[PDB]
């Protein structure tokens, strides 16, 4: 029975908001949920022994809801994916590593797997192409609203996501073809995965940008559409996941933005494109089974949140958890629920540390990525 | 009408007691806050489980999953037994739970028990519910065989007939007839597939499902889930005498893709998610509007509280 | 036990589905939870660790009284049960309930829409004043509407009744007594209902006679829960009396010459906790949070706890509060006995509190007669 | 009114200190319940500059709960340098502001066993404890100072010193005789010393209702009057003067908000609540059903932040 005591924001350190962070552990209720929420995720970018049944560096499993990337945690989750820091010495990867060209799992970034919701990388995509106005009819998602022209219109957004659909629909036929000529074995290959479709949109977003610039008309000259395209192709997270490497699974891919264009772009004649789900959870229960240490950050709940950590029940259990939603546990839901009944199920193990911050995500995630995140590469980097 | 009224208590000691609780339930209109939310809702329900059943009109049912791991399944049973719903949108674990309440029973417990120890027993929690792990066993006696037979009738067609959620859990529920002919009275996709009901669910491996999935693809790969076919199905049938109604107990995907792809005449919200969260479960009624998820024409009317606690008040029949 | 929720057989009656709330997972236990502890408060039975019946300590938030639960209120101040020939009851603002609830602490306010609601209607949505869906109407402090003229009546009578107690009184025998405390305040107003209204109905000219403007001013004074909890005596607490509309009148009637009245919040305290700690079984059935839940609580604390509890809110517990507390920091302070079964329903008071009243309360008073 | 995009990868040349403030200063434009955070936070520093003593006022309104927390350290600094003029908190607000003077509130956990607290002795706030040790030292310095104010009241024609606020304001004298070392780092204190005038209408409801039963029990006399301390907060919030620009800074939302907000005139208000509209109830903060109801005027800026103030309210009082 160790006991610290109740203090917040002294006289001398409401002048520098590196310790009022720092005291935010003895400040109480909240505050040191996210003071918790800090500290789990600086081991969780430390170099680690293996599962508690040879250091590794844990495999981060980070969530996204989708209206997040509305807002500004579309900027936090770019850096999660951008940068790069080298792993030191005598540390190997968490997970011992293993036409529609599948999804790399080799993440030489600060988090290693993406889960997403449906309509999620949609907002990431159309906040290049337009720009969020806060409180063509104008959608609201809450404090924030943004533009949604027709499926086919001639917005720069439009255009960018039917050029994706149709390389994907042509794509998609000559794997199609390829597999019709050969014999029969037996998987079917023509079908893409939403990871799959994250990551070709990711290598075609520049290309793409430089069509849709021009068939849009609002550049009329090629070297600077190519120069402007690639340079907006860079703002999304799609670039810098296809990039790095981070997979981007979304099982909910089906109820997003993107299926407008999909049941459109088949009402000409041609058939729907074809998803496959088992790949998906096939790929990324193994990325969580083969790990030996395995973080978890979730931003909000719903599909998400479950969907991580049922990839980590696979492997009886994950070691940290940090769950940042403002969902209460009255109505007995997946989003709502404690870490506590994440350990009845196995997805969080029994010998874990976590820590749920019941407050909204905008408010804390910018904090967290720039309390430890740009500090621990500041670290990384500047001390050598 | 448009007024707080004021009902007198004592006057119900001399009526009868069913009659009592049904005064003070047909007095909730007017009652004030939430519970008038529950009473406009309680009117468009009942008259919609009752005039659309068959005569040109349709009911939409949007459920989240834990939603049938409470007792609400057999009240949900009832509605698709008695082909008043015209169609079924859940999530994932309102597939699977359906099911296994066939080969198990899910128990009531408190939201206070040890989670460490609860593990340690074999026993999963949900909310303030318990699922033993021996459920799960036996739904991998269940499901395991079913995606065997799945995945040989996919390769014998090349991908092109059980490809969809909406296929595959009306033969889930034709295989709980045959493998399960006595509990199988109980389960809402057994009379979805008996009556012709689809269920929608385009996050289908996000639950046990996806777990025997995975066990069943690290050993046989080739068998395929394409979910986006469900939808051309559900916009279809929700293209409008052409009265449609929309039941969404829960938010999340059970709402979106029901009122995204339905649109419906008239539409009834029971959440618990606030605005602040700048989410779809934060059902906001003119947010929704701007979306195109409601029509600004749309009768709709909201009640903020535990659907647990709503549901029945708003199926109790008339 | 199994989760079964309503079946085919019992979606057809309303008992057989809040009597199924039990075996349906989630927040409907916990109401049916809060059923059975209703039910224990109204069970005569022995002291805590010679049968009683216990003492119910009910608080109610200000604006639940705009809402229909005024309705219920009401009941639970009207209808009272003969205590049984064997049972003792666990034994100016008068403190001798004979009624289902024996002690009312409610929020500031909470009076105001009271009286509000006999003199206009409550409107609903789809200068006029907002609490959610509910609108109301309050006019001027010096208007003429009937409203501003009860409640102007009301102070006036106070200031009169308050002047007479001073100037017939001008150590341990050395009160403040021409102060008013809010119980006594609000217990006086409904001893006043009757003749206030008939008065008000005069002054403002709807009803000129006055043999109509007596029975229409019983009538809707009959409707308030002040005139119930005055004839059958359960004291109306409210430390929070300061911050209601009631002021808007105290603080300019004072305008004009006269000082303001004298509030007194140590009798308050004094009566309340003495209830309780001179109780030896009680019960505590609290509307929402706030200033209503922690003195009852506080109340308790004076007996080392309470009994029973049942919190009908929709608060969370992640602020640290005293209104999103779960029942279990209660027991730390000592407000809530050991011994002890408690429930709280996380919902929506308006969705709850009817179906308690109507399935427990109701139906009680109807297997006692 | 539109939503930025920060380069992160910017701050990594960049001091760290200024690194976290880059996004802190980005906050008006993140979106969703971080804009609110900016624009509460403009508004709050503004006011805590500008309105220290030219014709401008700040009143603050907290919770009893955010006392029991470490913000009542953050509160004090405020009260210390005479940036606030006015304080408004429900009785728990003074109670554990002078309690923290005679002992320590200590962090603990929401899954704490409550049972097992009572029979160690514990009381639980949330996540935090406070033993009973602590009121036991406070019956030792409060039931002295109510038998002062007894004597004060009774030779008095009971009409000196009746109201909270003469009753806090010698709390905070009281507090420097008595404990002269701890007193500095205590709300109350300061606001004796810098004259500013503390409002709780609802005194008897926690550890001071109960200290004053056990004192009433025996010496019955002493006696309470919130009504002239709204006569008294409405005197500070009027501005017919018109240079004032008074700001309300209101964090949690309970009877403070309401008792404030209705008795003072605003300019500038700051929400900083948790509830929600459902409940309709005078703590979900609404901003229109505010207007509507003579809380907010229809020309007050206004801005509402939803959130454990405990997280938003030191990023909206740190200074820059
Ligand atoms: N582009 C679109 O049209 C669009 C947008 C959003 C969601 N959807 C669909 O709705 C389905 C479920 O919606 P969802 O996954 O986006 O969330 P959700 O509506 O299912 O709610 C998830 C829970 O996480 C919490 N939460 C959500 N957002 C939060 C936030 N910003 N801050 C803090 N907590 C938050 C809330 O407690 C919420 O109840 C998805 O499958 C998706 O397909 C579509
Ligand atoms: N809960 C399970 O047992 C279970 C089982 C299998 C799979 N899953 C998976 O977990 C994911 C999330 O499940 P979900 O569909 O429940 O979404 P969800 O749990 O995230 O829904 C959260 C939101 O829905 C509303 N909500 C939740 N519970 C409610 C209630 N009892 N009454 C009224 N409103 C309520 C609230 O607005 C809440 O903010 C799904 O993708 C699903 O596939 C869950
Ligand atoms: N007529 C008036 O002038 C008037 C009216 C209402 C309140 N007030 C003032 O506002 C102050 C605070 O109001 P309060 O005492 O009611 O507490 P509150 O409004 O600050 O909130 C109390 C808590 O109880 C819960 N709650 C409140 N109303 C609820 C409801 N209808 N259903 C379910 N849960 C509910 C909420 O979770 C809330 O957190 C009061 O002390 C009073 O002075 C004045
Ligand atoms: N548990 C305690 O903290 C405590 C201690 C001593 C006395 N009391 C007494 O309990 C009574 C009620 O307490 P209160 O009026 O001071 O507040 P409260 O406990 O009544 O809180 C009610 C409302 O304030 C808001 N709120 C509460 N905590 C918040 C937070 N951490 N962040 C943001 N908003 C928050 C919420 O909207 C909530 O609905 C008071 O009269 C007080 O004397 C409480
Ligand atoms: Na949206």
């Amino acid at each position: 029975d160790a006991k610290q005591v109740v203090v917040g924001p002294n006289q001398e350190d409401l002048h520098s908001a590196e310790a009022v962070l720092n005291r935010y552990s003895t400040v109480g209720f909240q505050a040191s949920n996210l003071a918790r929420a800090f500290s789990i995720c600086e081991m969780m970018l430390t170099p680690q022994s293996p599962s508690p049944s040879v250091m590794v560096q844990p495999t981060l499993f980070v969530g996204v809801t989708a209206n997040l990337f509305g807002t500004g945690c579309r900027e936090a989750i770019r850096f999660l994916c951008t940068e790069c820091v080298p792993l030191p010495n005598g540390v190997e990867p968490a997970t011992p590593l293993d036409a529609l060209k599948p999804s790399p799992c080799d993440s030489r970034a600060l988090i290693h797997v993406l889960v997403v919701s449906g309509g999620a990388m949609e907002h990431d995509i159309r906040r290049a192409c337009e720009s969020y106005k806060l409180s063509g009819t104008d959608c609201h998602f809450g404090n924030v609203r943004y533009n949604s022209s027709g499926v086919a219109s001639r917005n720069l957004f439009s255009c960018v996501m039917r050029c994706l659909v149709k390389r994907l629909a042509e794509a998609q036929r000559k794997e199609k073809a390829n597999r019709e000529a050969a014999p029969i074995p037996d998987v079917c290959s023509w079908a893409i995965t939403p990871s799959t479709l994250w990551y070709m949109a990711g290598l075609w977003m520049a290309d793409i940008f430089t069509e849709a610039l021009q068939e849009t008309g609002e550049v009329t000259d090629e070297k600077v559409a190519s120069e402007e395209g690639l340079k907006r192709a860079k703002s999304t997270v799609l670039y810098w996941a296809a990039r790095n490497g981070v997979p981007i699974f979304s099982p909910s891919l089906t109820d997003g933005d993107i299926m407008e264009f999909i049941l459109t772009a088949g009402d000409t004649g041609v058939p729907l494109l074809q998803l496959d789900l088992v790949a998906d959870i096939h790929r990324l229960n193994r990325l969580a089974m083969r790990s030996r240490r395995t973080g978890m950050m979730i931003l909000g709940g719903g599909v998400v949140k479950h969907h991580v950590c049922n990839a980590n029940l696979m492997r009886n259990g994950a070691d940290y958890a940090v769950f940042l939603n403002n969902a209460q546990e009255f109505d007995g839901s997946d989003a709502g629920a404690r870490p506590g009944e994440a350990v009845s199920w196995g997805k969080l193990r029994l010998d874990s540390t976590a820590v749920k911050v019941y407050s909204e995500v905008t408010i804390v995630f910018p904090l967290i990525v720039v309390h430890v995140f740009v500090a621990w590469v500041r670290m990384m980097r500047s001390k050598g | 009408s448009r007024v707080i009224g004021d009902l007198d208590y004592s006057n119900l000691l001399n009526i009868g007691q069913e009659e009592a609780i049904r005064c003070v339930l047909n007095a909730y209109p007017n009652i004030g806050l939430e519970a008038t939310n529950l009473g406009r809702a309680r009117r468009i329900v009942q008259r919609a489980l009752n005039d659309n059943g068959m005569d040109g009109n349709k009911v939409m049912l949007a459920y989240t999953s834990n939603l049938i791991s409470s007792g609400l399944r057999d009240t949900f049973a009832c509605l698709a037994r008695e082909n008043r719903i015209g169609a079924v949108v859940t999530t994932a674990g309102g597939v699977e739970e359906d099911v296994i309440k066939c080969l198990g029973d899910t128990l009531v417990g408190d939201f206070a028990l040890n989670d460490h120890a609860l593990r340690n027993n074999g026993l999963n929690r949900v909310g303030n519910l318990l699922v033993p792990n021996d459920n799960y066993r036996n739904f991998e006696d269940f499901f395991v065989p079913l995606l065997r037979r799945l995945h040989e009738q996919q390769r014998d067609s090349r991908w092109t007939t059980k490809t969809t959620p909406s296929q595959i859990i009306a033969e889930i529920g034709a295989a709980l007839e045959s493998v399960r002919p006595n509990d199988c009275g109980s389960s809402l996709i057994y009379w979805c597939y008996r009556n012709d009901i689809p269920v929608f669910s385009p996050a289908f491996t996000d639950g046990s499902m996806g777990d025997m999935i995975y066990f069943y693809n690290y050993s046989r790969k080739g068998l395929v889930v394409d979910p986006v076919p469900d939808v051309r199905r559900l916009r279809q049938l929700g293209c409008k005498v052409g009265r449609i109604t929309c039941i969404v107990l829960g938010a999340g995907l059970p709402k979106h893709h029901l009122l995204r792809n339905v649109q419906a005449d008239a539409v009834v919200y029971v959440t618990t998610g606030s605005d602040a969260d700048g989410c779809e479960s934060s059902c906001n009624v003119m947010a929704d509007r701007a979306n195109g998820l409601l029509s600004p024409n749309c009768d709709v009317v909201r009640v903020h509280g535990d659907a647990t606690i709503i549901s029945p008040l708003l199926l109790l029949r008339s």
